[PDB]
C-alpha cells in the first residue's frame, strides 16, 4: 500500500515521465498526431496493415476450405430440398474433380444432414463463394473504404426429367425459354438480372448428349467493404456447417493424405471452429474502425485563456483520445490472434495436417487470386500460407505504430483520471 | 508464460555486447518477437523485431549496428549490439510483438567512458 508520490515513483520511474508528459500540450500533441498516423497504417493502408491482412486471412481460410472440400461434397434433389428422381444441377466456376464445375446429381437420398445438400443450400454457398472469389480476384480495399462495389456473374444448368431447380417458381424468370427478371435487396441496393435459356438435346454443338436449362446470375452493386465480405464468408462456412453434407474424397498416391476418407462436413469441427472464430474476430477487429473514426485526434488541445494546460479541467479531449488508442490498440491484438487461429506453427495432429497438407496448398498450375481450374480441387488456393507471412511481416513493422498506441492511451488514461 | 533478458553491463563507447532473451514457448512460438529500450527520462522505444521466418528489421536509431536473431529450437532471442554509444544506455527488454502485458525484468545496458 503506496502512500505517497515520491515513494511510488522512486519504484516506477516510467510513471513519473508518464505525468511529466500528461501535464504537457505538446507531448500530448504529438501522441494525437501519432495516433492520426497508426490509424492510417490499420485503415488506410493495405499491405503493411495487420488488420487488413487479418481480414484477408479470415476470408482466405473460409474459401480455401470449400477449395478442399467441394468436390467430395455430394448434393443433389429438387427445389424445395426434398429427394429427385432424375435430376442434375451444376454450378460453374466451382472446384469440382477435374472440373471448373461441381455436380449436384444425387438423387433419392434426402438431402440433409449426412445426406446430400440441398440445392438450396448449395445455392446460398456458391453465391457468397462467386463473390469471395470475385472480391478476392479484383483485392479487397482498405478498412476504410465502405462504398466500393463489385460485379459478379455466374451460371448453373438442370437437366434431366423432373428437375425443377432452374423452374419459374425456383427462379423467378417467367419463360424458361429466354425471360429475365430483375429483383434487387439491402444500407446498399444491390441488383440482380437472373435470365435463363433452355438448349435442346440435339441443337447445334450441344456437348451433353441430352437437353438442359441455363440460369444466369449478373449482380451489380454487391458491396466490397471489409464488414460486407466478412458476412459472406460467414455464410460459406454456416452454410456448410449447418447443412453438413456427406463428402467421400480421392486421396492421391504421393499426395498428402486426407483423414477420414468419407463422412460429413460438420465432422472437420476444429477446422471449422477454428475458420467461424476468426471470422468473428475480423468482425470485431473491423468493428474498431468507427470508433477511431468517430474519435479524430487531428485538432491541438492545449490551455484556454493563454493560462497554462491544467490536466485537471482542460481535459475533456480525454475521453474520446482514450477509445481511439484502446480501439487501435485492439485491432492489433484481433489482428494478431486471426493469425494465431491458423498458423500451423501451434497446430497439432490432423488440424496441423489439414492446415499445412491442403488448405495453405494450391496446386492450380502462382494463379491470381479467385481462380478456379480443373486442378483447384483438394487445396486451399487461396495464399494463406503467403497471407499468414504478410500478417506477420505487417505486425513486425508496426513496432513502433504499436507503442506510440501504447504510450497515447497511458496519456488519456492519466487525463481521464486527473479529470475523474 | 515468461520472459527473461541478460548480457547487459557496462561497456566502454565503441564496444559490443550480446543479449539474450528466454521466452516461453506459448509468448515465443509463431510469433513475431522484439527488442525494446527505456532510457532515462523516457518512456519504451521499440529497437528491432523479426518474423518466425527469420526477417530482422531495425529502428532508425539501431540500424546497422544491432543485429536481432532467434532460435526456434530453443525459444531465444537475442540483440548483438556493435558500435555502441552512451545514447545506447537503458534497461532493454524482450516481447513478442503484439506485446504481452507482462514484460520481464529487462537487462541494463550502460555506455560510458
Ligand atoms: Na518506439
Amino acid at each position: 500500500n503506496y502512500e505517497n508520490l515520491s515513494k511510488l515513483l522512486t519504484r516506477y520511474s516510467t510513471l513519473n515521465t508518464l505525468i511529466k508528459l500528461s501535464a504537457d500540450p505538446s507531448a500530448i500533441n504529438a501522441a494525437r498526431e501519432n495516433l492520426g498516423a497508426s490509424a492510417k497504417n490499420l485503415i488506410g493502408d493495405t499491405k503493411n496493415s495487420p488488420a487488413y491482412q487479418a481480414v484477408l486471412l479470415a476470408i482466405n481460410a473460409a474459401v480455401g476450405f470449400w477449395n478442399v472440400l467441394g468436390y467430395a461434397t455430394q448434393c443433389g434433389g429438387n427445389a424445395n430440398g426434398q429427394e429427385s428422381t432424375s435430376s442434375t444441377t451444376i454450378f460453374n466456376n466451382e472446384p469440382g474433380y477435374r472440373s471448373t464445375s461441381i455436380t449436384c446429381s444425387l438423387n433419392r437420398y434426402k438431402p440433409g444432414y449426412y445426406g446430400p445438400m440441398s440445392i438450396e443450400n448449395f445455392k446460398k454457398l456458391n453465391e457468397a463463394y462467386q463473390i469471395l472469389q470475385t472480391a478476392l480476384n479484383k483485392g479487397l480495399p482498405a478498412l476504410k473504404e465502405n462504398n466500393g462495389t463489385v460485379s459478379v456473374t455466374y451460371t448453373y444448368t438442370c437437366s434431366g426429367e423432373g428437375n425443377d431447380n432452374c423452374s419459374k417458381k425456383a427462379t423467378g424468370v417467367s419463360d424458361q425459354n429466354g425471360g429475365t427478371k430483375t429483383k434487387t435487396q439491402t444500407g446498399k441496393t444491390v441488383t440482380t438480372t437472373i435470365s435463363s435459356k433452355v438448349v435442346d438435346s440435339q441443337a447445334k454443338g450441344n456437348t451433353t448428349r441430352v437437353s438442359y436449362t441455363e440460369i444466369t446470375n449478373k449482380l451489380d452493386g454487391v458491396p466490397d467493404s471489409a464488414q460486407a465480405l466478412l458476412a459472406q464468408a460467414s455464410t460459406l462456412i454456416n452454410t456448410i456447417n449447418t447443412a453438413c453434407p456427406y463428402f467421400s474424397v480421392t486421396n492421391k498416391s504421393g499426395g498428402p493424405q486426407m483423414e477420414p476418407t468419407r463422412g460429413k462436413l460438420c465432422g472437420f469441427t476444429e477446422e471449422i471452429s477454428a475458420i467461424q472464430k476468426m471470422i468473428t474476430d475480423a468482425q470485431e477487429l473491423v468493428n474498431q474502425t468507427s470508433v477511431i473514426n468517430e474519435h479524430e485526434q487531428s485538432t491541438p488541445v492545449g490551455g484556454n485563456n493563454g493560462k497554462p494546460f491544467n490536466p485537471f479541467t482542460d481535459a475533456s479531449f480525454a475521453q474520446g483520445m482514450l477509445a481511439n488508442a484502446s480501439a487501435q490498440a485492439k485491432m492489433l491484438n484481433l489482428a494478431h490472434q486471426v493469425g494465431q487461429t491458423i498458423n500451423p506453427d501451434n497446430l497439432t495432429g490432423t488440424f496441423k495436417n489439414f492446415v499445412t497438407g491442403f488448405l495453405a496448398t494450391c496446386n492450380n498450375k502462382g494463379s491470381p487470386p479467385g481462380t478456379v481450374t480443373t486442378q483447384t480441387f483438394a487445396s486451399g488456393c487461396a495464399y494463406v500460407e503467403q497471407t499468414i507471412t504478410n500478417l506477420n511481416n505487417s505486425i513486425a513493422h508496426f513496432g513502433t505504430q504499436e507503442q506510440q498506441i501504447q504510450q497515447a492511451e497511458n496519456i488519456a488514461d492519466t487525463l481521464v483520471n486527473f479529470g475523474s | 508464460v515468461q520472459l527473461q533478458e541478460s548480457g547487459g553491463g557496462l561497456v566502454q563507447p565503441g564496444g559490443s555486447l550480446r543479449l539474450s532473451c528466454a521466452a516461453s514457448g506459448s509468448i515465443f512460438s509463431g510469433n513475431v518477437m522484439g527488442w525494446y529500450r527505456q532510457a532515462p527520462g523516457k518512456l519504451r522505444e521499440w529497437v528491432a523485431a523479426i518474423t518466425p521466418q527469420g526477417v530482422p528489421n531495425y529502428a532508425d536509431s539501431v540500424k546497422g549496428r544491432f543485429t536481432i536473431s532467434r532460435d526456434n529450437a530453443k525459444n531465444m532471442l537475442y540483440l548483438q549490439m556493435s558500435s555502441l554509444k552512451p545514447e545506447d544506455t537503458a534497461l532493454y527488454y524482450c516481447n513478442r510483438l503484439p506485446n504481452y502485458r507482462s514484460w520481464g525484468q529487462g537487462t541494463q545496458v550502460t555506455v560510458s567512458s
